[PDB]
């Protein structure tokens, strides 16, 4: 079952609709971006170790490129993920607002009027 | 001393008899008591006087913390998390206070039993009565809640007890 495959107004291969520009972009110090940079640094270290080079010192340009590439991809990945979650919430709220019969707000009862069974522990 | 309130921890008026020597022999206990006094109680008193003199030159106060009363668990909606949290905290504080009340009563009882000596079975009837009353009340309020107790379970227990009492009263009325 595909929930969002055919939502009206969806452009086939866009990856970032113009509507997404109305959302605050992720901060450059976002911990998820830092974790992506950590992944890139780990990839650089593993690249050094597999090629039988000094793991920490062998190629600084290669390690920098690894970290930069992972951060660069992660930024747009996070933007798209946040856009999808915003879309989900927007649709949920619109549907609840347009179908009041299926989401009734029934009367609130205080705990002084609700009869709860007591189960002794003994 | 004035360190504690003598109404919360009362004691009898402490009647002690005067010494009535009936022998020409000296009393070794009195001589030993004089020696102990002059040799132990005076240097300790001087050290305490010095320590209190030093303390009086640096005096500061700490205050008992006051807590306001918030709505109970009965005045809270079913899923209202914040009111439930405040009510649960207040209920836990009251549970601690009730435990301390029972502790005070038990201390009274133990002190009475030691103080009255061989007449404790008759001379400590009032403290035993007070402990029985407080124990009955405390037992009704908190016993059988078990681990993972909360204000909601206490309320359920109280409601069950009230329902049973109301049914018993109405059936006795029909008699
Ligand atoms: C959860 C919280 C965060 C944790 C994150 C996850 C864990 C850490 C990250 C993992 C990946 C990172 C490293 C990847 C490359 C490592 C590959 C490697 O071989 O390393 C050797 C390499 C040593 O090589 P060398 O120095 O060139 O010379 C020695 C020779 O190479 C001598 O080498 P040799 O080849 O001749 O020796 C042979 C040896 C060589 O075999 C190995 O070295 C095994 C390494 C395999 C890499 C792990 C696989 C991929 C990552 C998955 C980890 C999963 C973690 C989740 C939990 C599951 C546990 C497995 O093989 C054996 O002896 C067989 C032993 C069998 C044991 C089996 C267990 C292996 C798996 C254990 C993995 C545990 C995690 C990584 C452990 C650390 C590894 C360095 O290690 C290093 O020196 C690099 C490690 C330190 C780099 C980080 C330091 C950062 C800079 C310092 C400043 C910090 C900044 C702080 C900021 C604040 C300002 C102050
Ligand atoms: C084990 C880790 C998995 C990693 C997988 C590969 C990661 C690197 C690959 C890079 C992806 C490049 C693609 C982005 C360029 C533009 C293409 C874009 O237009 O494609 C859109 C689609 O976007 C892509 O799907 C997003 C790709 C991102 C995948 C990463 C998610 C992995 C899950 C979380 C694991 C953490 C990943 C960390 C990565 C380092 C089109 O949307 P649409 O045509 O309408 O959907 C068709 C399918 N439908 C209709 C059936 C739904």
């Amino acid at each position: 079952m595909t929930m969002m495959s055919g939502r009206p107004g969806r452009v086939p291969l866009q990856f970032l609709p113009n509507e997404a520009r109305s959302l605050p972009p992720p901060k450059l110090t976002d911990p998820r971006l830092v974790y992506m940079g950590f992944l890139g640094y780990c990839s650089g270290l593993i690249d050094n170790a597999i090629r039988r080079r000094p793991v920490v010192s062998a190629g600084l340009h290669r390690q920098l490129l690894y970290v930069t590439s992972f951060v660069f991809f992660g930024y747009y990945l996070l933007k798209r993920q946040d856009y999808m979650y915003a879309l989900r919430d927007h649709d949920m709220f619109a549907y609840v607002k347009s179908h009041p019969e299926d989401f009734p707000e029934k009367d609130k009862k205080t705990y002084g009027e609700i009869l709860e069974e007591f189960h002794p522990v003994r | 001393p004035d360190s504690w309130d003598k109404d919360v921890y009362p004691e009898p008026p402490r009647r002690t008899p005067a010494p009535a020597p009936q022998t020409s022999l000296p009393n070794p206990v009195t001589y030993l008591t004089k020696i102990f006094d002059l040799l132990v109680d005076r240097p300790v008193t001087l050290a305490r006087e010095f320590i209190e003199q030093q303390h009086a030159k640096n005096r500061y106060y700490y205050y008992h913390r006051e807590f306001r009363r918030v709505p109970d668990i009965t005045e809270c909606e079913e899923k209202d998390i914040l009111c439930m949290f405040e009510a649960e905290m207040q209920w836990r504080r009251d549970y601690k206070v009730d435990q301390e009340i029972v502790n005070i009563i038990q201390e009274r009882l133990k002190a009475c039993q030691q103080r009255e000596g061989e007449s404790y079975r008759q001379n400590c009837a009032k403290e035993l009565e007070q402990f029985t009353q407080v124990s009955k009340a405390f037992q009704d309020r908190y016993s059988d809640l078990g681990a993972h107790y909360s204000a909601r379970k206490c309320l359920a227990k109280q409601k069950q007890r009230m329902l049973a009492e109301r049914k018993a009263a109405k059936e006795a009325a029909a008699a």
